[PDB]
C-alpha cells in the first residue's frame, strides 16, 4: 500500500472531473 | 516524468477505468464526473477523448492518459464535505469510497499522515496544495 500514490491518484481524478 | 509520477497517473486511470479493460470510454468519464457532482453534455466528453486520443480509435488508453497529463480549491471542496476547512479520515474515506475504493481505516490514517504537514490529524488547505505542488 503506496499511501501518497493513492491519495494524489484520487486527487487528480477530481482534479480532471471538475 | 518521474516513477511515481507515472505511477500517481496509473492510479488516477484506475479510477476512471470502471470495468479494467484498459480503456477509458465516454461512459466512464460521465459516470465518474456524475459521481462528483458534475454534468458533462455528451458534445464535451466527445472533445475530451478527442482532444488526446492519438490513434484515433475512440478510448483512451494508458499510453495516451499519459500523454494527456504530461482548480485545486475545486477538487479541496469535494474532499472537505462540510466545508470547515479541514479534511478529515471520515470525510476522506468518504470521497475514496464513492470512487469505488474499498480501503483499511488504517490506509485512510497513513493517507491523512502523508499530507498532514502540522501533524494536527487533519489536511487544511495549504497542506492540500503542497501535496500537489
Ligand atoms: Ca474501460
Ligand atoms: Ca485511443
Ligand atoms: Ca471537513
Ligand atoms: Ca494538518
Amino acid at each position: 500500500f503506496n499511501a501518497r500514490r493513492k491519495l494524489k491518484g484520487a486527487i487528480l481524478t477530481t482534479m480532471l472531473a471538475t | 516524468l518521474t516513477e511515481e509520477q507515472i505511477a500517481e497517473f496509473k492510479e488516477a486511470f484506475s479510477l476512471f477505468d470502471k470495468d479494467g479493460d484498459g480503456t477509458i470510454t465516454t461512459k466512464e468519464l460521465g459516470t465518474v464526473m456524475r459521481s462528483l457532482g458534475q454534468n458533462p453534455t455528451e458534445a464535451e466528453l466527445q472533445d475530451m477523448i478527442n482532444e488526446v486520443d492519438a490513434d484515433g480509435n475512440g478510448t483512451i488508453d494508458f499510453p495516451e492518459f499519459l500523454t494527456m497529463m504530461a482548480e485545486i480549491r475545486e477538487a479541496f471542496r469535494v474532499f472537505d464535505k462540510d466545508g470547515n476547512g479541514y479534511i478529515s479520515a471520515a470525510e476522506l474515506r468518504h470521497v475514496m469510497t464513492n470512487l469505488g475504493e474499498k480501503l483499511t481505516d488504517e490506509e485512510v490514517d497513513e493517507m491523512i499522515r502523508e499530507a498532514d504537514i502540522d501533524g494536527d490529524g487533519q489536511v487544511n488547505y495549504e497542506e492540500f496544495v503542497q501535496m500537489m505542488t
